[PDB]
DNA sequence: ACAGGATAAAGAGAGAAATTGAGCCGAGCTTAAGACCTCCTTTACCTTTTCA
C-alpha cells in the first residue's frame, strides 16, 4: 500500500505534464435611452 | 498542484528548437525526482527517425573517395548522420539523391517520399564540382536512442528527437521547503519541446499507472 | 585610638494650602428623518435676426 501510494503520487505528479504543454455589455450608452440629462451627466 | 509555464521558446536557424519550463510549487525533493525522470525519458525513451543506412554509387567502404566530390565517403556519412528527418509512417522509407554538375548538395536535394519531411531543407551534405554526379540512396527507420553499430553502409543513427536536457531546482519558499523545477529542452526540430515533454510525461504516466491499483 | 568642643548642613514635628479625585447631578453636544426651500437643468414654443 506504500508502493501503491507512491505510484499514485508519481502519476499525479506527471499527469499535468501529459497534455497541458456579453453582447449586451458592449452596448454604447447611447442605446440605453437615458434621459438627455442623465446621459449628458 | 502546480503550474507548468513555458518561460521561453526559440527556433534556432538550424531549425533546432529550444524551450524552458518552470514547474512549481513542488515539495522538497520532488524537483529532483521529476527532473531526473523527465531527463532520462526524454533522452532515452522517445521515438524518432534517422538515416540508418546509405548506398553511394561509386564506393564500397567508409574510407573511400568520390571523383569530383570535395568530401570523401566518411565526411558525407558524418554529414548525413546529423541530417534530421521526420516520418509520418511506421514503415521504413527510401530517399534518392541524384544531383549533378557544379552544385552544393544540401538536404533539399533528397527525394524522400511524401511521408518523410526534412526538417532543415538546407543542410550541407557535399559540394560537387564540374562534371560530377552524386548518386545516393538513404534509408530511414524508426528507433529510440543513439544506436551504435557492431551493400548498404550501416550507420550509427541518432534517433533522438531531443538533443539536450538540463534541469535546475530552485527554492520558491514563501515565508516549509518548496521547490521549483526549471527544465531546459533542446530538440532537433522534429518535435517541439512541448511535444517532447508531453510524450515523456505520457511514457512516465504509463509506467507508473500499473503500480497503483494492485501493488 | 579616643575624648571633648564648635558648627553647619541636613532630617522630623505640626498645621495651612493646594490640589484632587469622586459622586451627582443636570447643561452642552452628537445622531438620524423629514421636511423643506434655492439653484440649476432642460423643454416647447416661440420671436428675432442675417441672408438667398
Amino acid at each position: 500500500e506504500a508502493l501503491s501510494q507512491a505510484a499514485s503520487c508519481l502519476v499525479a505528479l506527471f499527469e499535468p505534464l501529459k497534455n497541458v504543454s456579453t453582447p449586451e455589455s458592449q452596448t454604447p450608452i447611447e442605446d440605453l435611452q437615458l434621459s438627455v440629462r442623465a446621459y449628458n451627466c | 498542484t502546480f503550474q507548468v509555464e513555458c518561460v521561453e521558446s526559440r527556433t534556432e536557424a538550424d531549425q533546432g528548437q529550444y524551450g524552458r519550463f518552470s514547474i512549481e510549487p513542488l515539495a522538497r525533493g520532488q524537483g529532483t525526482t521529476v527532473g531526473n525522470a523527465l531527463r532520462r525519458v526524454l533522452l532515452s525513451n522517445l521515438e524518432g527517425t534517422a538515416v540508418t543506412a546509405v548506398r553511394i554509387g561509386g564506393v564500397n567502404h567508409e574510407f573511400a573517395t568520390i571523383p569530383g566530390v570535395r568530401e570523401d565517403v566518411l565526411d558525407i556519412l558524418l554529414n548525413v548522420r546529423e541530417l534530421v528527418v521526420h516520418a509520418h509512417s511506421p514503415q521504413p522509407q527510401i530517399g534518392r539523391l541524384r544531383v549533378v554538375g557544379p552544385a552544393t548538395v544540401t538536404a533539399a536535394d533528397v527525394d524522400f517520399g511524401p511521408e518523410v519531411e526534412v526538417i532543415n531543407p538546407n543542410h550541407y551534405i557535399a559540394s560537387l564540382s564540374e562534371g560530377a554526379t552524386l548518386e545516393m540512396e538513404l534509408k530511414v527507420e524508426w528507433g529510440t536512442g543513439y544506436r551504435a553499430i557492431d551493400d548498404f553502409l550501416q550507420l550509427d543513427a541518432v534517433f533522438m528527437p531531443v538533443r539536450r536536457v538540463n534541469y535546475s531546482v530552485e527554492d520558491a519558499r514563501v515565508g516549509t521547503a518548496i521547490d521549483r523545477l526549471v527544465l531546459e529542452v533542446w530538440t532537433n526540430g522534429s518535435l517541439s519541446p512541448q511535444e517532447a515533454l508531453s510524450q515523456a510525461a505520457s511514457c512516465l504516466v504509463a509506467l507508473f499507472e500499473p503500480l497503483k491499483n494492485v501493488s
